RNA sequence: GUGAAAUUCUUGGACCGGCGCAAGACGGACCAGAGCGAAAGCAUUUGCCAAGAAUGUUUUCAUUAAUCAAGAACGAAAGUCGGAGGUUCGAAGACGAUCAGAUACCGUCGUAGUUCCGACCAUAAACGAUGCCGACCGGCGAUGCGGCGGCGUUAUUCCCAUGACCCGCCGGGCAGCUUCCGGGAAACCAAAGUCUUUGGGUUCCGGGGGGAGUAUGGUUGCAAAGCUGAAACUUAAAGGAAUUGACGG
């Protein structure tokens, strides 16, 4: 195709592309609330964590780092922030 | 590409557009000062008090929040390491080649690698005596750099 | 055996003989050259263990 | 694994802890009674060590065989000498859990 | 000839040449 | 066949062996005429089964690196 | 002229390729150069099938196979038959020729 | 300055002997006359006394070990496969 | 004597089989081979129980 | 053993079959237009030791980079030196055949070598006969690694994870098919394209064929040889890619 927009490319493809590679750059990461069960605390974690990331209150494990993204305990909870 | 290998790969970190800090961040400059002190003093290179910083205390950028860069955070209060982390970990990485290199004196690949590493030390330093970092007669010797890391 | 398979061999050394009985026991086994070469097909990984015990 | 890790905790006992390095001033600070740990290279003569042992038992106080030997505790020490005894009067880094 | 056989005959006589003027 | 006949021996396990080794694998011309005339002579078949010499690896085989020019 | 965009060979990412001997005449033939035949016969001939069952002591014996790889250096190969030569347009194609089961 | 281009050590044998036999002895002379690091006291005063003796000059001790060096290869490996030896006899 | 009438049907390839299907799926597995390596001094009496009773 | 033979081994039991023992090589099939490595090269298990690409990253430094005369490391095989080892194979050599001759091709034996350790040498059609770094310019289906997302099937368990498949996306690779992108003398090449519409950076290097990679000088090497390297003279072609024919044991 030889009028394709690039000014305007839909999210679906604007999603698949790399993250360099896309019209402005964006990082596919994010930051959750996590919770785990048992404690009232909420903790802030970063979606692709490289550290085992454990509780003030607590001496439990709430990711565990893998290649791409951090593995959550089972059991915890977590949420979005701001989209 | 790579300086020393025939790759090309482009894993890199996306910095977001978005330079403000977060609404849910409720961590104050100090507060992050604070944590950054603690850290080197707990012996964490700036890189891994960044890492340690973005994975548990939510912090996206030091340098978003705070205003200044974590090396120069830790060079104004005066804590800061001595040699640049990188240097330090290059010079590391040439001792652990040497001290496995006298003990396998046939390991030609590892003697390849040395060179390589010590070419990269070699460039790194001539770059820092060039900002003035490191004095202007500061030499890498191989012999000496043993006492020097780990 | 009754109704065992066919690959399987077994050595079967003889120890002592008594009248006009040679009595054997186990030396060994292995499973037949057919066999070994009709499991060993291209495309697959075999894993190959030995074990002194 | 361990042996990084008990050199990097040794490099940052120098540099932020008070030490000292030697078998008389570690035999005068263990009877003072203000050595928390003592490193032995591996190299030390065996009626030292056993000597030295004996102190750290009755001063109460730990015994870390480093696996190197009097020129690598000194280089792990950062020092261009051979150390064959050391102790630490205070890590500054949790070397010593409290 | 064979590329590589003029390089052995070349070799060949070089060494005779060689020796020819060690002799000197 | 006829003097296992006359010896007393009735029925045959059959080991069929090339020259194995680093050399040729397949059997040669005679296995098939000669188990084909020992079931002809009337001596029962029993088990067969291939026993040639392969090796894990060998030594250098003859030859050369050129081979047998021809 | 370059005949083969392959150079006659499946060496693509290898600096080396370890030898093997041709089966025919001992000839030292990169790997992945020589021509492999995995033949699979039985073990009798066809046209003795029928006597070495008449022949068997067993009812239900089924006759063992006999599985041989062969390795031929591309003389052997040719002079052989195994493969020929083919034409320019033809020596494109690599799908193996047709077993021809009926 | 430097003395000689290749001889080094065995400059001190002249034109004599053959340049191929003070190439062999060569090697060996410095082995020979190298001061070794003590493996009992740690200093480089480890130093040949006769042959196949070596004394160490701090803490005076003497071991058997090589006729030129300190140890040979022979032995280190011996030592290793006694040492293997022992941990598979025992267990 | 158990080891023997225990491999006869290949019970130690069949559960072998049965562990590795959590790492990578096999098919044909079996003991390929058994060989002796040392005999404990021919005890006749073993013999004559592992024939007779 | 061969096309056929013969040299050779054999009633002294050769070959064959069985059981053992010893030695030194070699790691089949699995093994692939699969992987890794700067290339050379790298394939039995297990452990130790450092190293590495790619991927992931909202980590850190902040221009530290690209190519690179001189110089440096590695560099198949053969070869050289010293020490072990020498099963097989096998330069030289011997013999048997073949032949008009046969110093060969074929066969029997067999030295150096081939194996290991240490030291040299620094050459290969060391090839993709194709410099490195960077951007752009078609499609398609695969494959390897990493990551991400999804119907389902499967393994244990009570469920998710985690493995094995299935369908996709992204990045870095080894490649393949196809294309009037374009280029080319063409063969062909998605690079050998973006070149008279000629300029991204940079290194090496060619100037008709021979003489000649020769002579000489220098330099390296234990040697063999490696690097650098002419001229006189001679010649009208030598070459490349394709087409037609002729010919092919
Ligand atoms: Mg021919
Ligand atoms: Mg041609
Ligand atoms: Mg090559
Ligand atoms: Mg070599
Ligand atoms: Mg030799
Ligand atoms: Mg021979
Ligand atoms: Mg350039
Ligand atoms: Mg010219
Ligand atoms: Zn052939
Ligand atoms: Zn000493």
């Amino acid at each position: 195709p030889l009028a394709k927009d690039l000014l305007h490319p839909s999210p679906e493809e604007e999603k698949r592309k790399h993250k360099k590679k896309r019209l402005v750059q964006s990082p596919n990461s994010y930051f959750m609330d996590v919770k785990c069960p048992g404690c009232y605390k909420i903790t802030t974690v970063f979606s692709h964590a490289q550290t085992v990331v454990l509780c003030v209150g607590c001496s439990t494990v709430l990711c565990q780092p893998t290649g791409g993204k951090a593995r959550l305990t089972e059991g915890c909870s977590f949420r979005r922030k701001q989209h | 590409g790579r300086m020393h290998a025939p790759g090309k790969g482009l894993s890199q970190s996306a910095l977001p557009y978005r330079r403000s800090v977060p609404t849910w961040l409720k961590l104050t400059s100090d507060d992050v000062k604070e944590q950054i002190y603690k850290l080197a003093k707990k012996g964490l290179t700036p890189s891994q008090i960044g890492v340690i910083l973005r994975d548990s205390h939510g912090v996206a950028q030091v340098r978003f929040v705070t205003g200044n860069k974590i090396l120069r955070i830790l060079k104004s209060k005066g804590l800061a390491p001595d040699l640049p982390e990188d240097l330090y970990h290059l010079i590391k990485k040439a001792v652990a080649v040497r001290k496995h290199l006298e003990r396998n004196r046939k390991d030609k690949d590892a003697k390849f690698r040395l060179i390589l590493i010590e070419s990269r030390i070699h460039r790194l330093a001539r770059y820092y005596k060039t900002k003035r970092v490191l004095p202007p007669n500061w030499k890498y010797e191989s012999s000496t750099a043993s006492a020097l890391v780990a | 055996q009754n109704d065992e398979v066919a690959f399987r061999k077994f050595k079967l050394i003889t120890e002592d003989v008594q009248g006009k009985n040679c009595l054997t026991n186990f030396h060994g086994m292995d499973l037949t050259r057919d066999k070994m070469c009709s499991m060993v097909k291209k495309w697959q990984t075999m894993i190959e263990a030995h074990v002194d015990v | 694994k361990s042996l990084e890790s008990i050199n990097s905790r040794l490099q940052l006992v120098m540099k932020s802890g008070k030490y000292v390095l030697g078998y008389k001033q570690t035999l005068k600070m263990i009877r003072q009674g203000k050595a928390k740990l003592v490193i032995l290279a591996n190299n030390c003569p065996a009626l030292r060590k056993s000597e030295i042992e004996y102190y750290a038992m009755l001063a109460k106080t730990g015994v870390h065989h480093y696996s190197g030997n009097n020129i690598e505790l000194g280089t792990a020490c950062g020092k261009y000498y051979r150390v064959c005894t050391l102790a630490i009067i205070d890590p500054g880094d949790s070397d010593i859990i409290r | 000839m064979r590329a590589k056989w003029r390089k052995k005959r070349m070799r060949r006589l070089k060494r005779k040449r060689r020796k020819m003027r060690q002799r000197s | 066949a006829q003097r296992c006949k006359e010896l007393g021996i009735t029925a045959l396990h059959i080991k069929l062996r090339a020259t194995g080794g680093n050399r040729t694998k397949t059997p040669g011309p005679g296995a098939q005429s000669a188990l084909r005339a020992l079931a002809r002579s009337g001596m029962k078949i029993g088990r067969i089964e291939d026993v040639t010499p392969i090796p894990s690896d060998s030594t250098r085989r003859k030859g050369g690196r050129r081979g047998r020019r021809l | 002229t370059k005949k083969r965009r392959n150079n006659g060979r499946a060496k693509k990412g290898r600096g080396h390729v370890q030898p093997i001997r041709c089966t025919n005449c001992a000839r030292c033939v990169p790997k992945d150069k020589a021509i492999k035949k995995f033949v699979i016969r039985n073990i009798v001939e066809a046209a003795a099938v029928r006597d070495i069952s008449e022949a068997s002591v067993f009812d239900a014996y089924v006759l063992p196979k006999l599985y041989v790889k062969l390795h031929y250096c591309v003389s052997c190969a040719i002079h052989s038959k195994v493969v020929r030569n083919r034409s320019r347009e033809a020596r494109k194609d690599r799908t193996p020729p047709p077993r021809f089961r009926p | 300055a430097k003395r000689t281009k290749k001889v080094g050590i065995v400059g001190k044998y002249g034109t004599r002997y053959g340049a191929s036999l003070r190439k062999m002895v060569k090697k060996i002379e410095i082995s020979q006359h190298a001061k070794y690091t003590c493996s009992f006291c740690g200093k480089t005063k480890m130093k040949r006394r006769a042959v196949g003796i070596w004394h160490c000059g701090s803490c005076m001790k003497t071991v058997a070990g090589g006729a030129w060096t300190y140890n040979t290869t022979s032995a280190v490996t011996v030592k290793s496969a006694i040492r293997r030896l022992k941990e598979l006899k025992d267990q | 004597k158990e080891v023997v009438n225990k491999l006869i049907p290949d019970s130690i390839g069949k559960d072998i089989e049965k562990a590795c299907q959590s790492i990578y799926p096999l098919h044909d597995v079996f003991v390929r081979k058994v060989k002796m390596l040392k005999k404990p001094k021919f005890e006749l009496g073993k013999l004559m129980e592992l024939h007779g009773e």
